[PDB]
């Protein structure tokens, strides 16, 4: 009769959804809430154990300068050439700034040093700059306060008359645009709110259906983040700002899919003529499931997604998995409980018009009965969408990301218009031998490793023990006297490790570092350091490159692996899933390739929109969250439209499409439009990058629902007839019944 | 034997699956 | 013959091997360029025309 668990759940309904109410309240109320929580123990986004990350660290302990490899840089320009003054105070700040040992380690003083003065000024005497060593690495909040207590100290003090003082770099940087996504969030919360409320009253034309939904995913999104919150504030899982973003991006996603799902289902039992007591159960026996499923699906990918190895991918694997686990619990117990409750008490779920089944009926109707020619269209919209894949390039500067208002890019601008290289965003080479260098031919040997680095295509300034201005392009000689000048002896504490085994030359590209060349010319560099010392004894001595440009190509080697790993082990388990569902090896195939062509024709279209006809580049981050994002709903929505066909099946193939598409594919579109709506509010927000990613998954959604699973799979289904179940033996009409 | 084998197929293919996304896996792991 | 008569200019003539209008001899002519601008990288004649 009826079975076990929905009898249950709708028995004790009001109980369970008291203890749903209060387990939630006490969870948010104990627990901080996510943003604190993942911003009180974050990590540095820079693998442990990648090249450049070993370099910085033992470039730091060699020099004894630290263990970090956060840096930023103070900017002094005036619009009269610097003076006595000038010096002046920039002594005292020096001063001040090394009296503070708890948050800056060690410092570089260049502009102090006569000598070497001339490289740590501008062409024309105008502008000046210094390097800070800061406490903590990359992403970690002790970078942040550090470099938030070095600004305050800074600008403790007024400058003199004439002169302006920045702070600058990559720290500043990151610092800022964690302030100014902060500072959006609010226009974008409420231009988005209003957006999916119009949405809803849209798809419903009702209002208490939508308070009612919105109430569902309120408390389902509120547990999850709780529960989450509770876990990771005891230590026992790991957290991360970016870990916490995109959890609340699926938690929201899911949670609606799986209303939608129900409400549909449950009005359109009670349209078909069923009372409320067995709209329920038909509902229940209909959605349990395919929410089960599809849960345990998302949940798998994104625990198998723990195994890559760059962090950005590496902490998002467990939080992520707990938060989906709890999301299909809630909305499999809460759900259909206050569903029962609300249509017991008084009437308010309650079907008006039929407009849209009949129209999605007419469409599986056209979809049947030419299903050859529809697909052609289909495959050819896809084919446009694809041809424009293969030129895809992607830039690594966040700088040209953010408005120009930020501290940190007025410092950019001044330097940028005192200096004509990017200095700002420097490098390290280190040569590691086994004897002292503190000698001529040695010193012979090093300048003809700054010579052959400044020969690079690409390189404007080497900066090293020979020419302290960065222009090695003369013939050497330095006799041996030259060690007892004290000013000597300090540049060469400066350049030189005190054991006297290292050496070091900073290296400024020319242009941005962090495009595709600055990222490719790193490899020469090391190469062309290789082979200068090939022939002089220094032969077989290790070489280290730490800089920014060397993070990034890491990065990205890591990114592409770390993709490469993520597809097989999603498109594997989906087509575990869909085997399991369907007890048919050929529809798992064609909805694996349908899904891969989706994303393929999904991202070509958002290159061609965004790239070629806008003229700004996508970042290095929106080809990953894009992709798991629309794999999870492509999941959901393609495995309850094919289980809803499956069961649908038994009287003939093809009138099993029509109902399919007239029962189900109005539930999925309209999960779809509203989701991809509701992200596609996001282009009004400043913060370009989430622009990007936003706009990227509305239009792959737009073109997911509309084109391809209304109208690719469905006409694969008619078209291939009953090959589309084997190893299953169907038959394509049922026995010819009589009048 | 043919009953003992058709009879269990599916499990079967999850597993060979499964043996070859994670032999991938961790090849693609160490680089 | 050479230089400029204000004496802001130098011009060299440069003639190729074989073919000069072969595809090798069409491609030649953006590593001249890229050879002169990084010749005259880190002089004082940086940044000329």
């Amino acid at each position: 009769a009826r079975p076990f668990i929905p009898r249950m759940i709708r028995t004790f309904a009001v109980p369970i959804i008291l203890g749903w109410l209060v387990t939630i309240a006490v969870l948010n109320v104990t627990v901080p809430q996510l943003e604190t929580v993942g911003q009180i123990q974050a990590v540095s986004m820079s693998p442990d154990a990648a090249p450049s990350m070993i370099s910085m660290k033992h470039i730091g302990k060699v020099f004894e300068e630290g263990d970090s490899d956060s840096a930023a840089m103070i900017v002094l320009e005036g619009q009269r050439p610097l003076g006595d003054a000038a010096h002046a105070f920039y002594d005292q700040m020096i001063g001040r700034l090394q009296a503070d040992t708890t948050h800056v380690q060690s410092l570089q003083d260049f502009w102090g040093d006569p000598l070497t003065a001339t490289g740590a000024q501008s062409s024309d005497g105008k502008a000046a700059y210094v390097q800070v060593k800061l406490a903590g690495n990359q992403g970690e909040s002790l970078a942040n306060e550090s470099v938030e207590a070095v600004k305050t100290i800074v600008e403790r003090l007024a400058p003199p008359p004439g002169v302006k003082v920045y702070v600058t770099g990559s720290a500043a940087l990151v610092a800022d645009q964690q302030q100014a996504g902060d500072r959006s969030l609010q226009v974008i919360e409420a231009v988005t709110f209003t957006v999916i409320i119009v949405m809803l009253l849209l798809v419903y034309r009702s209002i208490i259906t939508s308070a009612i939904m919105l109430t569902m995913v309120v408390l389902g999104l509120l547990a999850t983040r709780g529960g989450v919150a509770f876990l990771g504030f005891h230590r026992i899982i790991g957290l991360s700002t970016f870990a916490t973003n995109l959890l609340v991006v699926l938690a929201i996603a899911a949670a609606t899919d799986y209303a939608i799902f129900l409400i549909g289902r449950y009005q359109e039992a009670r349209g078909l003529g069923q009372d409320r007591e067995s709209a329920y159960y038909t509902m229940f026996g209909g959605t349990a499931h395919v929410v089960l499923g599809s849960g345990l699906t998302i949940a798998g990918a994104t625990f198998c997604l723990s195994f890559t190895r760059l962090p950005y991918f590496q902490t998002l694997g467990v939080p992520l998995a707990i938060g989906m686990v709890i999301v299909v619990a809630a909305a499999l117990t809460l759900g259909p409980a206050i569903i029962a409750v609300t249509s017991r008490f008084g009437k308010l779920l309650e079907p008006k018009r039929m407009a849209r089944v009949r129209g999605w009926r007419k469409v599986g109707a056209a979809i049947v009965r030419w299903p050859g020619p529809i697909l052609v269209g289909a495959v050819a919209l896809a084919l446009v969408g694809l041809l424009t894949l293969p030129g895809y390039r992607t830039n690594y500067n966040d700088r040209n990301y953010l408005p120009a208002d930020l501290p940190a890019n007025e410092g950019y601008a001044a330097a940028e218009r005192h200096f004509s290289q990017a200095r700002m965003n420097p490098e390290v080479l280190m040569v590691e031998s086994d004897h002292d260098m503190r000698n001529s031919a040695d010193f012979l040997v090093i300048n003809k490793i700054a010579k052959a680095i400044f020969a690079v295509e690409g390189i404007s300034r080497v900066q090293a023990i020979t020419r302290p201005d960065g222009k090695p392009i003369e013939s050497f000689y330095l006799p041996p006297e030259v060690f007892d000048n004290p000013d000597f002896q300090r540049g060469l504490e400066q350049f030189l490790s005190p054991d006297g085994h290292a050496v070091r030359f900073i290296i400024s590209h020319e242009g941005d570092p962090m495009s595709q060349a600055g990222i490719a010319r790193i490899a020469k560099i090391k190469t062309a350091a290789k082979e200068a010392i090939k022939g002089t004894p220094l032969e077989g001595s290790a070489i280290y490159l730490g800089g920014t440009a060397a993070m990034f190509k890491d990065l990205s080697d890591g990114n592409t692996y770390d993709l490469m790993i993520a597809g097989i082990s999603a498109l594997c388990l989906i087509f575990i899933i869909m085997l399991i569902t369907t007890r048919s090896v050929v529809a798992a195939a064609v909805i694996v390739g349908t899904v891969v062509l989706s994303l393929g024709a999904s991202f070509g279209l958002s290159v061609l929109i965004w790239q070629h006809i806008l003229g700004i580049e996508l970042h290095w981050l929106v080809l990953a969250m894009a992709v798991i994002i629309l794999l999870a709903v492509g999941a959901d929505y393609n495995l309850l439209l094919v289980a809803r066909l499956k069961e649908e099946i038994h009287a003939g193939i093809n009138t099993g499409i029509i109902r399919a598409m007239g029962g189900s594919g109005s539930v999925v579109t309209a999960a779809g439009l509203v989701f991809a709506f509701t992200m596609m509010s996001f282009a009004v927000s400043e913060l370009t990058v989430m622009a990007q990613v936003g706009t990227t998954i509305g239009m792959g959604l737009l073109f997911d629902t509309l084109i391809v699973r209304s109208f690719m799979t469905p006409s694969i289904a008619a078209l291939l007839g009953k090959w589309f179940w084997w190893p299953q033996v169907v038959r394509q009409r049922p026995i010819p019944q009589p009048w | 034997s043919i009953g003992t084998l058709k009879r269990a197929w599916i499990p079967l293919l999850i597993l060979v699956v499964v043996a070859i996304a994670g032999f991938t896996v961790q090849r693609i792991r160490t680089f």
